[PDB]
Formats: C-alpha cells, structure tokens, sequence
C-alpha cells in the first residue's frame, strides 16, 4: 500500500509527477486543439474585421 | 543473470554502448535525411501516397 | 537534403572528432609541471590537468 | 529516503490530491462536452 | 630564497640575477633536475654507463681516433688536461663521457661527449678535443662522483648541467648583447 | 505464487511495468485511431463546418 | 532484496491492482464496442 | 549517501525542467510551421 | 566488483534497457503510421 | 501538507515560481493577442485615423 | 536549510499568496470575457 | 547513484553534448529550404516551401 | 511576510528590481508607441511645414 | 539581512511599491482620456 | 571557497545574469518592431 | 544554487561563460549580416514591408 | 531611507548618476529633435 | 566599507535636495518647450 | 584596496561609454542606419 | 562589487579588456569600410539622401 | 599618475610608440589605396575635381 | 621607481601626449581644408 513510497525522495516523486502532468497536458491540448479547432475558428471571427 | 557484470566492467561497458548507440542513431537519421522518400525536413508534410517511391522494374 | 550532402556531414563529423582529439592531447600535455604557479594561486587552463599517472618498473 | 511512517503520511496526502485533481478535471471535460462534443 | 637569485626590478615578468656564482649554485642554464640518486640499469640489471676498464669486451672501431692520452683544449685555447678513460653506454654502445686528468693531476673530472668537438669537424688531423663550453680553470669545479666506477642519474644531470651552463657564464662577454 | 517477487526491488517492478503499460497503450491507441476512423470523422465536422 | 513476508504482501497487492486494471479495461472495451464495433 | 542523493534531487529536477521547456518550444514551432 | 553489486546494477540496467526499447517501439510504430517503408 | 517545504530554501521556491509565472504569462499573452486580435484592431484605428 | 517550524508558517503565507493570485486572475478573465469572449 | 561517475565530469560532458547537438539541429534547419527562418520566417505555413511529391 | 528579506543585501534587491523596472518600462513604452501612434501623428504635423 | 532589519526594510519596500503603483495609476488614467486602447 | 562566500557571490551573479537577460529582452523587442522575423 | 559554486570554481565558470557568450553573439551577428533580410548595414533604413523575404512555394 | 547608501562609495554613486543622466538626456534630446523637428526647420531657413 | 550610518544620513540630505533642484529646473524647461511646440 | 581600483575602473568605463555614445549621436546626424 | 578584484587581478583584466576593445573597434571600422553605404573614405561627402541603400 | 607604479614606464613607452607607428602606417596605406585620397597621383586636384564614390543608379 | 621620479615622468608624458595630439589636430585641420571627407 503506502509502503511503495518507502526509501524514496518526496521531491523526486513530485518532480516526476509534475513532469508527467505537464508533458501529458501539452500533448492532449494540441490533440484537443486540432479536434475541436477552437483557437482557429474564434481567431477567424476576430481577425476578419 | 547478473554475474555477467563480474566478467565485464559495468562502467566501461555502459560508456561504450552509449557511444555506439549514439553513433548508430546519428548514422540512421542522416541516411534517411539524405534519401528521397524520408527527407522529412522538406517533405515531411506529404501524405504516404504523395511520398516518393523508388523506380519500379 | 538539397544543400546538405554527404561530404559536408563527413567533414563536420571529422571536425568534432578532431576537437575531441585535441582536448585529449592537451590533457596529456599537462602531466608534467602542473598545476601552474601564480601570485593569485594555482592555475589550470582548459582542459584541466588529469589524474596522476604512475609507471611500472622491472624488479631488481 | 522516507521512512514507513513518513510514507504512510505521504500516501494519504498523495491520494487526496489525486482525486482532487481528477474531480476538477471531470468538471473540465463536462464543460467541454456541452461546448463541442467529441464522437 | 632557496634558489640564490633576485629579481631585477619590482615589475613582474622581470628576469632574475644570480646572487653568487651561477655555475655552482645551479641557476638558469646551470640548473639541474632532482633525478633519482641511483645508477641507471641495462636490461640485465647492470650499470648502464661504465668505464671501459670495467668491461674489456668494448673497443674503438677501426678508423676512429683513440682519444685517450689526447689534450683537452678549453675555451681559452689552453690545455685543461688529458683524456685517460672513456665511459660508454652499454644499453646502446656509444661513448658517453670522457675522464680528464688535470694538468697538475691530483684529480680527475668527467666531460660529456656532447660538448666535445674535434678539429676540422673530425675530417683532418684529430690531435685534440675542443670544449667550447667551459674554461680551463672551471674544469676543477666540475662536480665529482661518489664512486669511481658508476654514475647515478642525479650526478649525471649535475655534470651535464654544469657544462651547459657555461655557454652563458664562462665569461662576462657570453651573457651580453652583441649590439 | 508470491515466490517470484522474492529478491527484486519493488520499485523496479513497478517502474518496469509502467514503461510497458504506457508504451503498449500508446501503440494500441494509435492502432485503434486508424481502425475506428476517430477522430478523423469528428475533426472533419468541426474543421469543415 | 525482498523477504518472504515482503514478497507475500507485495504479491497480494499486485494481483488486486492487476485485477482492478482488467475490470476498468473491460468496461472501456465494452463501451467502445457499442460505439464503433471493430469486427 | 547523503551528498549523492541531494545532488540527484537537483539533477533530476533540472533534466525534467529542461525537457518540459524544450517541449513548449516545439509546441510553439508547431503552431508556426508544422513539419508533419 | 562483487556479487552483491551486480544485484543493484542489474535492476536499473534492465529497467533502463527495457524502457529504451519500448520507447523505440513506439517511435517505430509512429513512423509506420506516417510513412511505411514496406 | 505543509511539510513538503521542509528541506529546501524558500528563496529557491520563489525564484523558481517567478520563472514559471513569467514564462507562462508571456506565452499566454502572445496566445491571447492573436486570438482576440488586440491590439491589431486598435492599432489600425489610430494609424488609419 | 528549512525546518518544520518555519515550513508551516511559510506554507500559510504561500497558500494565501497563491489564493489571492487566483481571484485577481479570475477578475481579469471575467473582464476579458465581457470585452471579447473567446468561445 | 552518483558514486560511480563523478557528477562533475558528467555535467560538463552533458552540457557540451547538448550545446553541440543544439547547434547542429539549428544549422541543419537553417540550410533547408522550408525552415530557413532568417529569410523566410515571415511566410505562413501554406506559403512555406515543400519538397516535391 | 517580512522574513523573505532575511539574509539578503538591500543593495542587490534594489539593483535587481530597479533594473527589472527599467527594462519593462522600456518594452511597454515601445509597445504603447506603436499602439497609440503618438510620436508618428505629432511628428508628421511638424514635418509638413 | 537580519530578522529585525528585514522588518523595517519590508515596511520601506511596501510603501515605495504602493506609491509607485498609485502614481502609475494616475498616468494610465490620463492616457485613457487622451487615447483609450480598447 | 566556503558556504559564506558562495552566498554573497551568488547574489551578485544572479543579479548580473538577470540584468543581462533584461537588456537582451529589450533588444529583442526593439528588433521585433523594426523588422519581425515571424 | 545551494552548492553550485562550491563544486564548480566560479572563476573558471566566469571566464568560460564570458568567452562562450562573446563567440555566440558574434556568430549570430555574422549570420544576420550575411543574410539578405537582415543585412542591416546596407538595408537597415528599409521598413518591414520593403525588407527582402525568401521565395514562397 | 538614508540607510540604503550605507556601505557604498559616494563617488561611485555620483559616477553612476552622471552616466544615467548623460545617457538618458542624450536619448531624449534625439527623441525630441525628431518629434519637434527642431534644428531642421531653422537650419533650412538660414541655409537657403 | 565607506559611508557609515552617519555619513549615509548626511549624504541622503544633499542627494534629495539635489534631485528636487534638478527636477524643478527640468519642469521649467518642459514648460517653455510646451508653449513653443506642444507635443500632444 | 580593491575599493580604490573600483572607483577608477567604474569612472573610466562609464566615461568611455558616454564618449562613445556621443560618437554614435554624431554618426546618426550624418548618416542614420535605421 | 569591488570584491571581483579579489578574484580577478586588476592588471590581467585591464589588458584583456583593452585588447578586446581594440579588436572590436577595428573590426567594426573595417566592416563599415567594406560596405557601400558607409565607405566614408570614398563617398563620405554624400548627404544621407544620396547615400546608397540596399535593394528592397 | 599612479599608472607608472603598476606598469614599467620604459615598456609602456615602447608599446605606445609601436602601436602609434602601426596605426599611422595603416591609415596612410588605406588612404593611398582609396581613389579620393590617392594623394601621390591626384593631390594637385581641387575638392571640386576630387573623386567621389557613388552607387549605381536604379536605371 | 620612487614617487619623486614618478612625478617627474608623468609631467613630461602628459606634455608629450598633449603636444602629439595638438600637431595631429593641426594636421587634420589642414587636410580638411584641402579635401574634406564629410
Ligand atoms: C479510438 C480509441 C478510443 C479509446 C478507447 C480505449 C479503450 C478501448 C481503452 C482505453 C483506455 C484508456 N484510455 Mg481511451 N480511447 C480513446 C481516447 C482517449 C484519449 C483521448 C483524449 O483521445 C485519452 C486521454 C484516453 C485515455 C485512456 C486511458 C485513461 C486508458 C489507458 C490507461 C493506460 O494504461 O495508460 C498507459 C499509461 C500511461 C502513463 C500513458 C501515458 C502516455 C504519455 C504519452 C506518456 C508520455 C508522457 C510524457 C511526460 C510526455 C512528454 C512531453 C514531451 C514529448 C517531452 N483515451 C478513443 C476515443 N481507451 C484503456 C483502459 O484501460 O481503459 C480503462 C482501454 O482499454
Ligand atoms: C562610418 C564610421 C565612422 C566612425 C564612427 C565611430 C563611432 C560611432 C565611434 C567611433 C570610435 C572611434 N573611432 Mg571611428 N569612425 C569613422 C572613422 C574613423 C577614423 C578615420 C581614419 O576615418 C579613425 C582614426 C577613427 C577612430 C576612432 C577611435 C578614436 C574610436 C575607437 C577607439 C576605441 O574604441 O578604442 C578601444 C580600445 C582602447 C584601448 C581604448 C583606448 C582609450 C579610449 C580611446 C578612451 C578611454 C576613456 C577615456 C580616457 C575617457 C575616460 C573617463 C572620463 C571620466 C571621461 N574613426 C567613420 C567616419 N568611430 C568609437 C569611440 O569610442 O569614439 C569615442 C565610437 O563609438
Ligand atoms: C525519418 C526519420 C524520423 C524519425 C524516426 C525515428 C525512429 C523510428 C526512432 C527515432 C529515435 C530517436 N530520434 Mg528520430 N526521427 C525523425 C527526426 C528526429 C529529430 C528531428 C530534428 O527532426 C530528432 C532530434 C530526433 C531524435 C531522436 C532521439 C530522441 C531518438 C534517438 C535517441 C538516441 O540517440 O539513441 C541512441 C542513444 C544512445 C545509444 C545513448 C543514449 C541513451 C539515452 C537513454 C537516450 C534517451 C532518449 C529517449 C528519452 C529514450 C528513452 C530512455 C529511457 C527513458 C531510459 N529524431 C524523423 C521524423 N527517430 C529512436 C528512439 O529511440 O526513439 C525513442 C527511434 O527508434
Ligand atoms: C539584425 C541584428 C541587429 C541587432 C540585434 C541584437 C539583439 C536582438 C541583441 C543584440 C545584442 C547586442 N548587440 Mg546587436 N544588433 C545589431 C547591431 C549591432 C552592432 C552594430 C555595429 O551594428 C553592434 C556593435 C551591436 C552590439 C551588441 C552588443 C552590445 C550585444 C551583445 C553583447 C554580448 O552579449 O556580449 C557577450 C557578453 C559579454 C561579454 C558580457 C557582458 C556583461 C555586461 C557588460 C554586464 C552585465 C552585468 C551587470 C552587473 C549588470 C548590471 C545591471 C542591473 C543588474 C540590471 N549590435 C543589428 C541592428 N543585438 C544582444 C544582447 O545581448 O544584448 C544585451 C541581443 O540580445
Ligand atoms: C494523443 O492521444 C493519446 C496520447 C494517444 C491518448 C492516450 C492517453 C493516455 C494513455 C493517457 C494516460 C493518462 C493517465 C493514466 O495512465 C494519467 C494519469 C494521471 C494521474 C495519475 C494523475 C494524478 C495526479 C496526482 C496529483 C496531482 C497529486 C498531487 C498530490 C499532492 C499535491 C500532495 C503531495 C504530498 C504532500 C505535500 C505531502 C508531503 C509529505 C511529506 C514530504 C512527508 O511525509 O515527508
Ligand atoms: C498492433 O497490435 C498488436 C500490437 C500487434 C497486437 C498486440 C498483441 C499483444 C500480444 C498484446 C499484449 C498484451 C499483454 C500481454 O500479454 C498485456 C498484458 C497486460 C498486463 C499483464 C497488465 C498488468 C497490469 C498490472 C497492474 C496495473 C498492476 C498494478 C498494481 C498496483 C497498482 C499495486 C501497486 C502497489 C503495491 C504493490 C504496494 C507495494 C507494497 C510493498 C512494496 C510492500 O508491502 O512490500
Ligand atoms: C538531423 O537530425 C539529427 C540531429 C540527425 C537527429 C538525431 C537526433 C539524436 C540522435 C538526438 C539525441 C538526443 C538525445 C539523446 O541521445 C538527447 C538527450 C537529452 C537529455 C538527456 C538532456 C538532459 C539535460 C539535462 C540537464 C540540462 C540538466 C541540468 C541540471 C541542472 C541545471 C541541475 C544542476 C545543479 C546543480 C549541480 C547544483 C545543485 C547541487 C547541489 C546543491 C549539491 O550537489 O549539493
Ligand atoms: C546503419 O544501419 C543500417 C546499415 C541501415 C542497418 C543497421 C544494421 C545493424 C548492424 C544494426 C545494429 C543494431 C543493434 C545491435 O547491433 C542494436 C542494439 C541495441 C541495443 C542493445 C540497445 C540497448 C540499449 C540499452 C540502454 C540504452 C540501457 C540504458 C541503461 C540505463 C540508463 C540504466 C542506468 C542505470 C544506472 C545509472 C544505475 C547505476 C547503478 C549502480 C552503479 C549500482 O547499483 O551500483
Ligand atoms: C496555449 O496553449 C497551451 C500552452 C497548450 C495551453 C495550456 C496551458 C496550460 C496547461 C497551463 C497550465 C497552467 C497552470 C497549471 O496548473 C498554472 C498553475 C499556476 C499556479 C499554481 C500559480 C500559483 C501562483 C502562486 C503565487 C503567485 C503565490 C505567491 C505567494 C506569495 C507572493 C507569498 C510568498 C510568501 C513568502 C515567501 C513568505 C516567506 C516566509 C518565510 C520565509 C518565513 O516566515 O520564515
Ligand atoms: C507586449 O506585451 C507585454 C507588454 C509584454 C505584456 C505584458 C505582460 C506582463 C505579464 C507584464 C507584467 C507586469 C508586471 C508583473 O507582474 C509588473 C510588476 C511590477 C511590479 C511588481 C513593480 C514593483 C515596484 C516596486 C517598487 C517601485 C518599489 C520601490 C521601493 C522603494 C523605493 C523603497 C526602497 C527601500 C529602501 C530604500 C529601504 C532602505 C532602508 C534600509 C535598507 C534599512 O532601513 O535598513
Ligand atoms: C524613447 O523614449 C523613451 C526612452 C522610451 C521614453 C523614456 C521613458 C522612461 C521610462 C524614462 C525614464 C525616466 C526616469 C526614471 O524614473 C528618470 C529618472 C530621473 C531621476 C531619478 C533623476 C535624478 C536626478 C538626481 C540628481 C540630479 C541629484 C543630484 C545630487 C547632487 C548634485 C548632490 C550631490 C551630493 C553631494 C553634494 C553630497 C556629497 C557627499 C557628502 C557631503 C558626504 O558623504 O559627506
Ligand atoms: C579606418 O581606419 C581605422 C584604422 C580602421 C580606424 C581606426 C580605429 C581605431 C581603433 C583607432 C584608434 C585610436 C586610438 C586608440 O585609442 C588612439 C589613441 C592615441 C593615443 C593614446 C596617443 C597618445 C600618445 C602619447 C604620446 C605620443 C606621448 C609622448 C610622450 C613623450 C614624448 C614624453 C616622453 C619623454 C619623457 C617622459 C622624458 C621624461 C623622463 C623623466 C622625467 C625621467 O626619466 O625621470
């Protein structure tokens, strides 16, 4: 259970978790931008005036 | 089986394999970059159907 | 690609190898008479002086 | 590194932040679903 | 101040002036390295540099002058002694030193073969040895050996350094600009 | 059958299993994207509305 | 490395962690089958 | 080892922080001119 | 330089090698979807 | 939860927070300038008249 | 370095400073939405 | 961990490797038609050069 | 709240801040010049005579 | 540097910040009546 | 070089480094208005 | 930051970084001077619209 | 308020203020010359 | 280290009155320049 | 002390830059490069 | 501040600084001499309107 | 005035004279290369007849 | 060496430098009349 963290560094775990979350959130945001086309369509509305 | 590290020095071996892997990776990347089909810096945006193919005989 | 060709790639690989070799030989050049003596204290250029090298002599 | 007592405390806090991150992410997907639903 | 030399002025990078007689105190071109105080050995644990009288298998090649019993003309054009024994290198067969007995004998000094020149570059009559590095008087201050049959690397450096330092310190003129 | 785990660092098994599952799920996801045709069909609706 | 008790306690967690992973994967595949069946 | 583990904390964070910044750089380049 | 040393090294060496191979497998599968070579 | 900060200098925590916040704020301001078309539209108002 | 006693006091300041940044940024997004909505 | 490699040597070797690789990639792109950003960086994605089909 | 300045040179903080402020004021002044077009319109009024 | 002199320095810092921020607020107010940027 | 000297030096090095970046940031913004590269 | 100047000699780092930044600044400056668009000694008085651009395709 | 000068060289402070004031006044005078068109219009009057 | 607490108190007096005199003089220069060529 | 050399080095450096700034002002009036 | 001189001796830094400034000044003067717009030995007396400008 | 304590006046004089000689020779040689200031050949011309360098016209 | 001779030398060095600058100023003014470069 909790024993998986034994012998570890709390800062190493949080450094690698933030690396995981930051790297994954970048991939999926670009994934989501191309799927929804959000910034493109709203940019076209404002940059046509 | 870990006794192989008692016959070859781990420090020397892992430096050799890191160097050999890096040289191999650079060689493969540069061979692909010089080719016609996989010159991805220029033609990477082409679809698989539009990519060049070697002459058929 | 078009501007990049094999001769240029080989030339730059040779340049990297030559610079590494020059660093190694300059390290070997600093095995005698180092570290340098200055009023400000000990001095070493780049590359830094290597570890002490010991020879092996035949027994008497 | 961390001791067994230190790891028991770390794991409870790490679990607390994990669901808190997941619930807040669930609201984000719910809001995005009404706006532009995928598949 | 263990090197017996003082800077000329207070500006850094300035040259040192020796305090005493630089030939003996070992300063500048007369400096020697602190080599090992043990004789050099051949491949079979024997003294590398030995006098010929310790090994009668060595001889002088035909057509080569026998320098033993020949005068030693120093930088003064005055005979400083006579060669009486040769010291050879056994590892690689070659004359390394000459042993010189002074004019009033009573002592023997060594003379490296590198400072020995022969008349007319050894082409015409070879009747003397030319030593341009040292004067006849300073032949008496050449460092001596501990033993009469072997020479260590420490003293080997000292004899060579003493002779080589005399191209700048034999006379005051040798340490001065030509113009 | 707990005798397999005897003598191996638990952090090694978990980190070596994480590499497997992360890389396998990435390959199958790209495998599944080309089969189902998703998100190609949904991206076409929003990017060509 | 591990001991007898360490490997016994670890193995029970690794099995319920494995089993729990299969159930959630089974639901995902079941959900995906109604949306776009692949056979 | 106390000194090695303390250095490992800074090196691992520095490596991971460097890679994330490089990932952001590739994200900006993709918006400007994608290569695929 | 001892039998115990090879235990700690092997675990990290095998995990590192396995991780390198897996990421290369992902890269080769990505390149195949983009532009297959067969 | 407050015990995460134990061991590291509070200056490093804040020094590494400004780099994050300044770096992020510059990316999103550039992201927002293109999306909203500001100050493109206001700059064009004063240049034309 | 850092001790337990000064880590709770720093944490209290860090949380209230973090929190205040959120509402301050919340008004900025609200003010920007009335001006030019991005959806 | 850092008891077999002398972190000081590794950091200097790693910084040198990253600096050389970064220069190599930047210069390869600068020599290309599509990513010669000094001259053609103001072109849009549709206007950028593309290698022949 | 005041303990952040513990073990810090007041001269260094004022040098680091006043030089942050000098660079930011220069960037925003240039930003504001192109937005408002202030020097342009008034300079053209005096360059037409 | 010390605990006691960082209490008084922080007081001087805060008042200098507010005075700088307030004076900048007046500048933005005068600039908005002259050339609003929205 | 002790820990005490490594702190007073670090404050001057960080301040000098940050000042170098700020001037470079101003120069890059000045060059962007003159002739943007994107 | 905590022990970066204790393990690395600040005088050696000072000289190494100064020499590196000088060389990098000259390399970037010379690359721009050799280009058509940013040959500022000749065409620095041109506006952004009149500056050269690479050919589009 | 006065304690910020503690430990500092008064001549260094005055040297750095003269640098700031001279460099800043040189930039703004150039700024002001192009805005007002100051020397140009009067130079063209006399040099006609 | 030069300019102890007593010196820094006295220097701060002349520096402050020096700034005020310089700013007041610059105020007149801006006032005179505004009637000649106002920049707004 | 290093304080004495710092005063002369700073004043000499800032004086050199100001004189160079005037040279750039003169060259700008003769032939602007922007 | 001044303690940089307890790390770098004033003499060596001054010689390097003078050498770098001289090389930089000569390089910039020679770069301008090779240009068309700023070959002041040759054009020199041309007004800013008559001076060469690079192609658009 | 204390610069002569940290530097040898004898060596500074030689360095200064050598630098001035090199600089003077370089400037004279550059002007002798130029068309406008090749004074050995065209020194007798007036400023109205002296060469002036210009770029090629647009057409 | 001694400060007495460091004062004598500096007086001639400055006057010699001043004399060299002045003759160069006269030379530059002569060349400007003959063929100005601006
Ligand atoms: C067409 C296919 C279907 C679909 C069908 C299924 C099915 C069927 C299943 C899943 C399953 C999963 N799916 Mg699904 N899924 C789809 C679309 C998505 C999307 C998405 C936004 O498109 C996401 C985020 C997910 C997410 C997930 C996971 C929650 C889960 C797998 C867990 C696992 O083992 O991860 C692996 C672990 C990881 C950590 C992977 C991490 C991947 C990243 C890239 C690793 C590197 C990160 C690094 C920091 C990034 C660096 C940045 C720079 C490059 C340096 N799916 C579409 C709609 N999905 C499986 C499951 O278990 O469900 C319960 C399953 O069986
Ligand atoms: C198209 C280009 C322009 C032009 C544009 C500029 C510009 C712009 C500048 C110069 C500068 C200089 N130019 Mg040019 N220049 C032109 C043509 C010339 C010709 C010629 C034959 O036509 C000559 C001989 C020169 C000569 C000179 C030098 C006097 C000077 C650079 C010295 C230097 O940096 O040393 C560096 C090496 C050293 C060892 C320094 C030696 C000491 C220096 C000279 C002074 C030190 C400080 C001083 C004592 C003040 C101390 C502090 C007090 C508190 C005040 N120029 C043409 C017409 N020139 C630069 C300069 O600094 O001018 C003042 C400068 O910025
Ligand atoms: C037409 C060809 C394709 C392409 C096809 C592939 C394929 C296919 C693969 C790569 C691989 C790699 N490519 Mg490629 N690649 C392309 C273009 C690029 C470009 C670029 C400028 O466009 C770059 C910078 C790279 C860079 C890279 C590396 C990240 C990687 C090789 C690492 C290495 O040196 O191993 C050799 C190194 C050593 C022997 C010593 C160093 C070992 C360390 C551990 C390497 C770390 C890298 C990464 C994080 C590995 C995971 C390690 C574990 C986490 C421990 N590619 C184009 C678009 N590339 C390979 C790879 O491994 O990807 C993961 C791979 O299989
Ligand atoms: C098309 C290209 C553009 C242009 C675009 C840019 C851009 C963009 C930048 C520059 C920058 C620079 N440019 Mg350029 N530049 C152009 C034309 C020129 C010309 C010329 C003859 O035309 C010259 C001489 C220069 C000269 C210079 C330098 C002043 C500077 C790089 C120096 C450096 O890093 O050295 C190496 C560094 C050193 C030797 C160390 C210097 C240390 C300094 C002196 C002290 C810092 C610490 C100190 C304590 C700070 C105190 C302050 C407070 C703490 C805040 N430019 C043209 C018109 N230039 C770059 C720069 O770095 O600006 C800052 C930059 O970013
Ligand atoms: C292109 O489409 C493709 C990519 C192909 C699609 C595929 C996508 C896939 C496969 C995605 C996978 C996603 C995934 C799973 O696999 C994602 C997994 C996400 C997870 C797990 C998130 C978890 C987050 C946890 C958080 C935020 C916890 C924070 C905890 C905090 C703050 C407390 C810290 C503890 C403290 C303070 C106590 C100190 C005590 C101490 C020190 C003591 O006691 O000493
Ligand atoms: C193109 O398509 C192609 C590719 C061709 C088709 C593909 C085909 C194939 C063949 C695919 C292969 C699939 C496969 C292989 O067979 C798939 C195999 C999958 C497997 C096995 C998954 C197993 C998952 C296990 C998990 C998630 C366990 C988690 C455990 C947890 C959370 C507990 C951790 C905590 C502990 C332990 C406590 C510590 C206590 C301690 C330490 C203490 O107390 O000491
Ligand atoms: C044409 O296309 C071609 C090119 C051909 C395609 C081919 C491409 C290829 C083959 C690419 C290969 C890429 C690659 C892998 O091989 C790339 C590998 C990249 C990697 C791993 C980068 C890692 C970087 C890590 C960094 C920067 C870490 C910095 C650490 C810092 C800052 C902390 C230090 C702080 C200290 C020490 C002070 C605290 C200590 C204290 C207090 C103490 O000790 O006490
Ligand atoms: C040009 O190519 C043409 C011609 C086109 C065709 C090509 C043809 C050919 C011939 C291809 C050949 C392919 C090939 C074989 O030959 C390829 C071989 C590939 C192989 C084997 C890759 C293996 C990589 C393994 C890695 C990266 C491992 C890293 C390990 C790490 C990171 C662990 C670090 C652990 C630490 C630090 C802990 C220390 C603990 C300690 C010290 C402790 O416990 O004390
Ligand atoms: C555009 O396309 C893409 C880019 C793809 C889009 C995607 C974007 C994405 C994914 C963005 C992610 C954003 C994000 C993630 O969560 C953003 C997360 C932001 C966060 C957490 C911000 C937190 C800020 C907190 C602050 C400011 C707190 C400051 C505290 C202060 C001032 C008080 C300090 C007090 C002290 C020090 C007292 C010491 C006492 C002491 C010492 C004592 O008492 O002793
Ligand atoms: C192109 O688009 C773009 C434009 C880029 C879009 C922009 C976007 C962004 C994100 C901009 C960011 C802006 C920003 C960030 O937050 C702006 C943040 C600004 C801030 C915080 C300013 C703070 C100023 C503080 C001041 C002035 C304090 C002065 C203090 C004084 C005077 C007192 C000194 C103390 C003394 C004397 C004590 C002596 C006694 C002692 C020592 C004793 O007694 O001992
Ligand atoms: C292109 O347009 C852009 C550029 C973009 C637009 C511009 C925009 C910006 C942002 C401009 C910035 C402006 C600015 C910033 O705030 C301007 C700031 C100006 C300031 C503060 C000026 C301060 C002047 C101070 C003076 C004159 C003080 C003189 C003091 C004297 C004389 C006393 C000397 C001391 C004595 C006698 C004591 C002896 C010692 C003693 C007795 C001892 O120790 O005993
Ligand atoms: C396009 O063209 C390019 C070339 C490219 C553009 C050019 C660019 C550049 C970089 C130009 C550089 C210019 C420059 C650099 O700074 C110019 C700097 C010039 C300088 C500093 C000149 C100084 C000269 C000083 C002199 C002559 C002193 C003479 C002193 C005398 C005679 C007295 C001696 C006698 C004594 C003392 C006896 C007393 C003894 C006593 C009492 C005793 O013994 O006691």
């Amino acid at each position: 259970m909790h024993r998986i963290w034994q012998g570890m560094d709390p800062q190493i775990i949080m450094s690698g978790l933030g690396f995981f979350l930051a790297g994954l959130a970048l991939i999926i945001h670009m994934w989501a931008y191309s799927i929804t086309g959000w910034p493109k369509y709203k940019k076209a509305q404002y940059n046509a005036q | 089986m870990h006794r192989i590290w008692l016959m070859f020095d781990p420090r020397r071996v892992m430096v050799a394999m890191v160097g050999f892997l890096a040289v191999l990776a650079l060689v493969i990347h540069f061979i692909l970059l010089s080719s016609q089909r996989y010159s991805w810096i220029e033609n990477g945006t082409l679809s698989a159907a539009q990519a060049p193919v070697g002459a058929s005989a | 690609m078009q501007y990049i060709d094999g001769a240029q790639i080989a030339l730059y690989a040779f340049w990297l190898f030559f610079f590494g070799l020059i660093i190694y030989i300059r390290r070997e050049d600093k095995r005698e008479g180092y570290p340098l003596e200055s009023p400000q204290g000990p001095r070493e250029g780049w590359p830094a002086m290597p570890e002490k090298k010991t020879y092996i002599h035949r027994p008497t | 590194g961390m001791t067994e007592d230190e790891a028991r405390r770390f794991h409870g806090y790490f679990v607390t932040g994990t669901l808190g991150y997941i619930i807040v992410a669930a609201v984000a997907h719910f809001l995005a679903w009404q706006w532009r639903p995928w598949f | 101040s263990d090197i017996k030399a003082v800077p000329a002025d207070s500006y850094n990078g300035s040259a040192l002036i020796p305090t005493g007689d630089p030939m003996i105190d070992g300063v500048g071109p007369s400096s020697w390295a602190n080599r090992s105080d043990t004789p050099d050995m051949t491949f079979h644990n024997t003294a590398k540099i030995v006098p010929m009288r310790l090994d009668p298998t060595y001889s002088i090649a035909k057509g080569d002058p026998d320098p033993r019993g020949l005068p030693v003309v120093a930088a003064d054009k005055q005979v400083a002694g006579t060669v009486i024994e040769l010291w050879v290198n056994r590892a690689e067969p070659q004359v390394t030193y000459y042993e010189v007995q002074l004019t009033g004998s009573e002592r023997r000094v060594m003379l490296p073969a590198g400072f020995v020149q022969w008349p007319n570059f050894g082409l015409w009559g070879n009747d003397k040895l030319l030593v341009k590095a040292i004067t006849a008087a300073q032949f008496a201050n050449v460092p001596a050996l501990k033993r009469d049959d072997q020479i260590t690397l420490l003293e080997e450096d000292m004899v060579c350094a003493y002779y080589a330092g005399g191209h700048l310190y034999a006379m005051a003129e040798r340490s001065e600009p030509i113009i």
